[PDB]
């Protein structure tokens, strides 16, 4: 049709707006400060047990417990103080690609292949786990799942679509629409007010969870959005790509800040995560190393090197002491 | 003279216990070398480590002394010892033929009912026979001219026992080798042989070359076994059956005994230096 | 370390031990199969023929991927359709990297029907480009491909009326079932460039007793034999 | 396909309409974050072993 036209000029508006509000780039502001040093994390932990590839972990709230998942079905409760085997849960199946842990510390979550987020009561009157609830409704894999509290829950999947679901009801109460691309990776606010997501289409977007609105689009990456992480500020977030480079965005700025990048990477990003206090940036890669970057200066500071396969998932602990990075060699490994 | 003699036997321990325990260690800490196959692999290795740490260097003594110099019951010890771990090396050879004999010709088993127990049950059984072969000259089966030389640490040389620990330590175990291993090759040769004319001209081509690199195998272990340990066992049968005009040349006996004593160095470089899996650990530990 | 607590985590983390060992022994003794093919293309039948007699040795439904469990002589089979994922195949084929071999469906009689999507594309050339695409991905380097050729008795009907040449412009020949099927056999079969490392197993779909799940265990211990050839060093 | 061009501009006339600020006034509040939280971050500054869970408890 012929509003290809006004959708065009709407476009132009945009960019000449977001150029008048670049003056001075990160670069030449953060020129005077000192750089970090060189950083030495050495593997304190190596937990053992699972007998296929990682794909997901995640940290909990207390800072001490964490989930993981793998593909022989299993998902399995660490004590990171101990090296102890908490729990262990038995999927229905063994296709899973994300799980989250419930910042109440009674929930946990799943998906994968099979288009369902199941939902395990940790904390029962028998001790044994039994599947709480089951979601259906997407009509792709579930990529990514986080609790919005004990009784909410947000999921993107390979539809092109998110949700807001309730669990007491079982049924998405919002639906995210407007990406053309398969949805990848999803963060949840500091306050959980907000969320971004990243897709296929190389392009991240910002939803409001009330109104169920897209208000803001980012199209810095030329290929596929594989990992995004918010900063602890709550107003920038950070995207990890198959471009072999991750990339800053700033809210109120509408545009990206930084680009790290280097000519001996050219593998991609499977996950992206940030620091307590936002300094650093640790990025996972497919060259079997994470790459632990400033995030004010776009420089190495340290290689976490160690894990035999590619890096999969990884995460820094909610008061920041150690950071745990799986891989599909099966090992998880604390660094810390 | 014996300087020479010393440091070429000296170098052959050397090799040999380096060999071995760089095989044990790679399979220790590398988590894909864990398999009921890379086992009886380091199981091998294991029990050639131990000839080349115990028995080896006490024998390289005897030979550049021309005397032995630790007493009657030191060697009663040092005759039990090679005849023990010796003849367990020999039927490792045959665990390793069995277990791929029953992978190429049983498909169900090897999916069904293979585990690390049968390795466990297979090294088990094979130090058994060592055990079974080494202990009936201490309980028994002994002639007074083994004693009667204090600087000699020979063998019993009884006629049955020569019969007993000549059929049950190499003749059998070759035997059972020749068989397996044939059967082995009958089968790879069936599964081999089972624009268009380019298609056919390369599978030809391909068929060929798999035909030559079996034969090639098949030759080089089978070949390496023969030509290390046949000439000893030979003259260990025919010397106390014939004792009449049957001098054996002094410089002809060390030959022999060492060319046996090098199958511990040969055995990891074709078991285990050859195969990918190995070499490619290995790329992995050299560099950190 | 010494508290009761401590020895009884430690207990519990030992006996979660031994049951995910337990597990992983029962589930290793398993042959898992990929099930590709294109739409309409004949799998349910295939999924059938498989599931007649022995099988499988408040939910919901799934939706994304399809679990058939079947034996046939002392050998357990996993068999898992994922026709239903209509998203790019790149983010999750790597996901099945390490299954036992493909199974691919192609119907005969599909060289005269096009595409609902464009009418300029036949549903045969559609059928290459994926067998194409799969067939070459660097994590299906080493795995053998069955490949099925569906619908015989409808092609040979059609082939008295339409010619080949219609899906094979460059096709010159006569016109009967024999030299079609082999002539679409050899075409299939070219795009193979893993030639030193893969095989492509090819049949014709019958409908006669269990001659099917035959070809498909002899077409498995082929493999099986095959790789433990090549680990002993004589293929 | 046209209802859905329709959407597509109705969006981006949203995301046109935003209050937006200058890079360099954003760029001050991450640095302001950074080193004010800059002493709170174990990974940042190795911490002593003594106050370490993970290392010796
Ligand atoms: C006249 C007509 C015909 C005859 C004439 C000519 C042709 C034939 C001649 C006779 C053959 C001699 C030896 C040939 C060896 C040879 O070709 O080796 C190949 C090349 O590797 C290297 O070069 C690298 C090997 C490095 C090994 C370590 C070296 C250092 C060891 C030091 C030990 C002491 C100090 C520690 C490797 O092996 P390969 O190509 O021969 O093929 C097979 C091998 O034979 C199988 O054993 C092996 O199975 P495994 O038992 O599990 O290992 C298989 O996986 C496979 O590798
Ligand atoms: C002085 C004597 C007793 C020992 C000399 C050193 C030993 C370790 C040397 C001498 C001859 C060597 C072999 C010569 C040739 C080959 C073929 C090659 O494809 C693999 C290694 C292999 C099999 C060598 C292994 C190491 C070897 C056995
Ligand atoms: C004596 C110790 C050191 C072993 C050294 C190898 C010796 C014995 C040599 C001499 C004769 C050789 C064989 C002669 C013939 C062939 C056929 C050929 O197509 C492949 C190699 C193969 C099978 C050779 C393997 C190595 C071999 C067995
Ligand atoms: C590993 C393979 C390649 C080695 C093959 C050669 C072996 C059999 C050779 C290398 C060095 C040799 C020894 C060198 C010195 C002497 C002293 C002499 O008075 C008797 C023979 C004796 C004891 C030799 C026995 C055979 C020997 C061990
Ligand atoms: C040089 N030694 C001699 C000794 C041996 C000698 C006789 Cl006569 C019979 C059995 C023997 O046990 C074995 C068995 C196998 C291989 C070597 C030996 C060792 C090697």
């Amino acid at each position: 049709d012929q509003l290809r036209q006004e959708a065009e000029q709407l476009k132009n508006q945009i960019r000449d707006a977001r150029k008048a509000c670049a003056d001075a780039t990160l670069s030449q502001i953060t020129n005077n400060i000192d750089p970090v040093g060189r950083i030495q994390m050495r593997t304190r932990r190596t937990l053992r047990g699972h007998l296929a590839k990682i794909y997901a972990m995640h940290w909990g709230t207390d800072s001490r417990l964490l989930v993981s998942a793998s593909q022989d079905g299993k998902l399995i409760i660490w004590d990171s103080y101990t090296t102890n085997k908490v729990h262990a849960i038995p999927l229905r199946s063994s296709w899973v690609m994300t799980c989250a842990y419930a910042p109440s510390g009674n929930y946990v979550a799943c998906g994968g292949l099979d288009n369902i987020c199941s939902i395990y009561n940790l904390k029962t009157r028998e001790g044994n786990v039994r599947v709480s609830r089951e979601l259906a409704g997407h009509t792709g894999y579930l990529s990514c799942c986080r609790f919005l509290d004990d009784n909410q829950i947000v999921t993107s999947s390979g539809d092109t679509t998110c949700a807001l679901w309730d669990i007491e009801t079982g049924q998405q109460t919002t639906t995210f629409t407007g990406h053309t691309g398969d949805v990848m990776s999803l963060s949840l606010a500091p306050d959980t007010r907000l969320f971004v997501s990243g897709a296929c289409d190389a392009s991240a977007k910002l939803w409001d969870v009330r109104e169920g609105m897209c208000r803001q689009t980012f199209t810095g990456h030329e290929s596929d959005i594989n990992a995004i992480c918010f900063f602890p500020n709550g107003n920038a977030f950070a995207t990890g790509s198959d471009d072999a480079t991750c990339r800053l965005f700033d809210l109120r700025a509408d545009q990206e800040l930084m680009t790290y990048s280097h000519d001996n990477i050219i593998c991609g990003i499977t996950s992206v995560s940030f620091s307590k206090s936002g300094r650093l940036l640790l990025a996972g890669y497919d060259d079997f190393n994470c790459n632990v970057w400033d995030a004010l200066k776009a420089d190495r500071a340290g290689v976490l090197a160690g894990h035999d396969n590619r890096v999969s998932c990884l995460g820094v602990t909610d008061d920041g002491m150690a950071v745990a990075t799986g891989s599909w060699d099966s090992f998880l490994k604390i660094w810390n | 003279y014996q300087v020479i003699t010393s440091l070429l036997l000296g170098t052959l321990i050397f090799c040999a216990v380096l060999g071995n325990a760089c095989v044990v260690a790679a399979i220790a800490l590398e988590r894909s070398l864990q398999n009921v196959a890379n086992y009886l692999i380091g199981s091998l290795a294991v029990t050639d480590l131990m000839v080349s740490v115990l028995v080896l260097p006490m024998a390289a003594l005897y030979q550049v002394l021309n005397k032995w110099t630790l007493g009657q019951v030191t060697c009663d010890l040092f005759i039990a010892l090679d005849v023990l771990c010796c003849t367990s090396s020999i039927w490792h050879l045959c665990a390793i033929a069995l277990d791929r004999y029953w992978a190429i010709t049983d498909p169900i088993d090897y999916v069904n009912k293979r585990t690390p127990r049968r390795a466990a049950a297979l090294i088990s059984l094979t130090w058994l026979i060592g055990f079974l072969i080494s202990i009936p000259p201490m309980l028994g089966w002994r002639t007074p001219e083994d004693r009667s030389d204090p600087d000699a640490c020979t063998i019993s040389k009884d006629h049955g026992y020569t019969i007993y620990s000549t059929f049950g330590a190499f003749y059998i175990p070759l035997l059972l080798m020749l068989v397996l291993y044939g059967r082995i090759f009958r089968a790879a040769r069936f599964r081999i042989r089972k624009k268009n004319e380019r298609n056919a001209e390369a599978k030809r081509k391909m068929a060929l070359a798999r035909e030559r690199k079996t034969v090639k195998t098949l030759g080089i272990i089978m070949g390496t076994f023969i030509l290390c340990w046949l000439p000893f066992f030979i003259v260990a049968l025919v010397l106390p059956f014939c004792e009449s005009s049957c001098h054996m040349p002094t410089l002809l006996g060390a030959i022999i005994n060492w060319l046996g004593y090098s199958n511990s160095l040969l055995n990891p470089v074709i078991y285990a230096y050859f195969n990918k899996d190995f070499q490619n650990a290995f790329k992995k530990i050299i560099k950190c | 370390t010494l508290s009761a607590e401590d020895k009884a985590a430690v207990e519990r983390s030992k006996m979660i031990d031994r049951n995910l060992r337990e597990d992983g022994e029962k589930a290793a003794r398993e042959v898992k199969l990929l099930l590709l093919g294109a739409g309409e293309s004949g799998k349910n039948t295939i999924v059938k023929q498989m599931k007649i007699i022995h099988e499988a040795g408040t939910r919901v439904k799934t939706t994304g991927i399809v679990e058939t469990h079947f034996t046939f002589k002392d050998l357990h089979f996993k068999m898992f359709d994922v026709g239903a994922q209509r998203s790019e195949r790149k983010k999750w084929i790597h996901c099945f990297e390490g299954v036992t071999a493909i199974i691919f469906c192609v119907a005969l009689s599909d060289y005269d029907l096009v595409l609902a999507e464009d009418e300029e594309m036949n549903r045969m050339h559609a059928s290459m480009k994926l067998f194409d695409s799969i067939c070459n991905n660097k994590w299906f380097t080493d795995t053998s491909i069955i490949l099925f050729l569906n619908k015989k008795d409808l092609f040979e009907e059609k082939i008295k009326k339409s010619p080949l040449t219609i899906c094979y412009p460059e096709y010159a020949g006569s016109n009967t079932y024999e030299e079609a099927a082999a002539y679409i056999q050899c075409q299939f079969e070219d795009l193979n460039k893993r030639k030193d490392t893969k095989e492509i197993y090819t049949h014709f779909t019958c409908s006669t007793d269990t001659k099917n799940v035959q070809f498909v265990f002899d077409a498995v211990t082929d493999v099986i034999i095959k790789n433990n050839l090549k680990d002993c060093g004589l293929f | 396909s046209i209802a859905q061009a329709r959407k597509l501009v109705e969006q981006l006339k949203m995301e046109a309409n935003i209050d937006r600020i200058k890079v360099s006034k954003a760029a001050a509040d991450l640095m302001a974050y950074c080193e004010a939280h800059a002493k709170e971050d174990p990974l940042l500054t190795p911490v002593p072993a003594s106050e370490n869970p993970f290392r010796e408890k």
